RNA sequence: GCUGAAAGCAUCUAAGCACGAAACUUGCCCCGAGAUGAGUUCUCCCUGACCCUUUAAGGGUCCUGAAGGAACGUUGAAGAC
RNA sequence: GAUGUCGGCUCAUCACAUCCUGGGGCUGAAGUAGGUCCCAAGGGUAUGGCUGUUCGCCAUUUAAAGUGGUACGCGAGCUGG
RNA sequence: GUGAAGAGGGAAACAACCCAGACCGCCAGCUAAGGUCCCAAAGUCAUGGUUAAGUGGGAAACGAUGUGGGAAGGCCCAGAC
RNA sequence: CCCGGCGAGGGGAGUGAAAAAGAACCUGAAACCGUGUACGUACAAGCAGUGGGAGCACGCUUAGGCGUGUGACUGCGUACC
């Protein structure tokens, strides 16, 4: 189905009765609104754009400001789009809770990975580390042989090199999801997820079950 | 006097349909080229594209001798070191059916810029209808 | 290490393409003094913003 | 393997039909319209007056300067720049 | 009027005459476990003692510790026994 | 015999193979080897056959009711296979 | 006389046949570095030219369809000793 538009807000522990500990990644998961809906006679595809948090009024621009005037509801921080699974039926103007997550039991939460920056292999790739002794000369750390003589004469595409390492993309799949509290918006799932506190989150039920 | 040449500006470029139901791969991209390129002008000019547009329906009902249908393979390579990607005949046939008559043109035709711009005027659909009736087309049953 | 061949005065150019400057779009003026100076800097006279600041 | 002739039989095959592996195409994750074949959708902004002239996708003057952008500044769990 | 060699380290990439995993036929295949041949290259494919060693013997593991090509891959990347 | 000391055309590219020996010029014509569906100049030429393997466009001993043609022979409406 | 740090270095005035003869001084070549104008150039692959060749600009022209510069596209084409 489709999924929803939160904020991490931290990581904490849910103490059960058993005595277990459960590791849990906090959610703010607002009211999202819909903006726009897209069917195939007009956008060749079915799916929605939701909105959520605010935006200084002083700060959105024009274009933005027509685009939530037409669907009748307050702007927010961004827009995403979720696809429909051919049974799913919305409207704008419609506002979706964290109640949708009730009975998923799993989630995929998707974000924006920390930035490490320029990253060495060692860090990036996991490449094992040469002689700190026995003659080392300046090659502590360097990844080594990067290719062959004069057959290919090349490096070849998909290197393994250093270079940035992080602020990207991440999903990770299959979170237990632990507690649904609509009166407070929020969603607690088991593990960890992508991104520092404060960052934007995609949570979308789990589908490989 | 010096030999005619054909100007860019001046040139006269017609615009056909063809349906490909049931013709020959080979020999129906074999008179595409010759058209798109002009040897059927007697203004032709090598350095010129004296070609007229042409339209293509139904790539996806043309037709192959012998067991061409399963046994002929469009391999093409990435760039990465695995890279060597291949293809049947059917299977291009149901994921792209455009393609198969684009490269059988592409590899007939000149190489190099003008070639190039010779394979635009060539407009390939996958079934009968186009949304090009503005032009004009003439039919062309070749 | 070192090259094979002598470059070009085109590949020295196009190297260069990037080296170019930027000006200052616009200097600020004064309430007071009606000085040009730069946005967020004080002037040499003295002022900013028309207060007199520090000009001893 | 089924049915089944050439070859009165037989036969998985020649017509036709059904099973069949971590390989192949998808399904999962990420990049992705410089995909020059440059795509789609939604929204926002600009509704002057003349002159010259080898008179056209022409040039020039005055008025006008939007949406938005950039710049500067305070900065960041973003970052070599 | 210079194409710097063994082995080790780091990083690898391809081939399939496949070591493991997967799918099958025959068996002097009861079962378990094996033998042989066919298909299959998706991924995976030991640590240590001795020796400069590759190799090899030994000890102990592993589903397996594959065979080869890549200037007997890789010193403008390290080492120099 | 050619190259060396020899250009030009053909063999995809290829001093030595095939055709052929460049005094200069021409936006004239006929030919050689080699070729005439498109890239790419010229037959999607004509006639009668073969191949179904992309053989053509890589290869042996050997193996097989693939298929075409030919010369005989054996058993058969006393009823053959 | 003027800008400039009572500078360096220049701009005027003046000398002289000449100051583009001003002492970094007759003549003042080439490599090399620049400003300006015309044309071309941001989907195109390689000794960078050659043959063909559009368009643009400019000069002609007693329109005379010529000349100069540029060179989209295109056939051939791997420097010299
Ligand atoms: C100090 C001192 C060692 C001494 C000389 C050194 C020197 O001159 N360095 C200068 C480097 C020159 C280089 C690197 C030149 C390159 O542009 C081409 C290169 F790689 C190509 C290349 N080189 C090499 C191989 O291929 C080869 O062997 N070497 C290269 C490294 C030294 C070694 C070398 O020559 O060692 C020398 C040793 C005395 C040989 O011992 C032998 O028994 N030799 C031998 C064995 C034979 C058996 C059978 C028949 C006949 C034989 C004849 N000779």
């Amino acid at each position: 189905m489709i999924g929803l538009v939160g904020k991490k807000v931290g990581m904490t522990r849910i103490f059960t009765e058993d005595g277990v500990s459960i590791p849990v990644t906090v959610i703010e998961v607002e009211a999202n609104r819909v903006t726009q809906v897209k069917d195939l006679a007009n956008d060749g595809y079915r799916a929605i754009q939701v909105t959520t948090g605010a935006k200084k009024a002083n700060r959105v621009t024009k274009p933005e400001a027509g685009h939530f005037a037409k669907a009748g509801v307050e702007a927010g921080r961004g827009l995403w789009e979720f696809r429909l699974a051919e049974g799913e039926e919305f409207t704008v103007g419609q506002s979706i809770s964290v109640e949708l997550f009730a009975d998923v039991k799993k989630v995929d939460v998707t974000g924006t990975s920390k930035g490490k920056g320029f990253a060495g292999t060692v860090k990036r790739w996991n490449f094992r580390t040469q002689d700190a002794t026995h003659g080392n000369s300046l090659s502590h750390r360097v990844p080594g042989s990067i290719g062959q003589n004069q057959t290919p004469g090349k490096v070849f595409k998909g290197k393994k090199m250093a270079g940035q390492m992080g602020n990207e993309r991440v999903t990770v799949q299959s979170l237990d999801v632990v507690r649904v509290d609509a009166e407070r918006n929020l969603l607690l799932v088991k593990g960890a997820v992508p991104g520092a506190t404060g960052s934007d989150l995609i949570v979308k039920p789990a589908v490989k079950a | 006097m010096k030999t005619f040449t054909a100007k860019p500006e001046t040139v006269k470029r017609d615009w056909y349909v063809v349906d490909a139901t049931g013709k020959t791969l080979g020999r129906l991209a074999t008179e595409l080229a010759r058209r798109l390129r002009g040897k059927h002008k007697a203004e032709y000019t090598p350095h010129v594209d004296t070609g007229d547009y042409i339209i293509v329906l139904n790539a996806d009902k043309v037709a192959v001798t012998g067991n061409k249908r399963t046994d002929k393979v469009y391999y093409h390579h990435t760039g990465h070191i695995g890279g060597i990607k291949q293809a049947t005949f059917e299977e291009m046939i149901a994921r792209r059916p455009e393609r198969v008559i684009e490269i059988a043109v592409k590899g007939m035709l000149p190489k190099g810029p003008l070639g190039r711009a010779m394979f635009r005027k060539l407009k390939v659909y996958a079934g009968n209808e186009h949304n090009h009736a503005a032009q004009q087309p003439q039919v062309l049953d070749i | 290490a070192v090259q094979q061949n002598k470059p070009t005065r085109s590949k020295r150019g196009m190297r260069r393409s990037h080296d170019a400057l930027t000006a200052v779009t616009s200097l600020s003026v004064d309430k007071t003094s009606g000085e040009k100076h730069l946005r967020h800097h004080i002037t040499a006279d003295g002022y900013y913003r028309g207060r007199k600041v520090i000009a001893k």
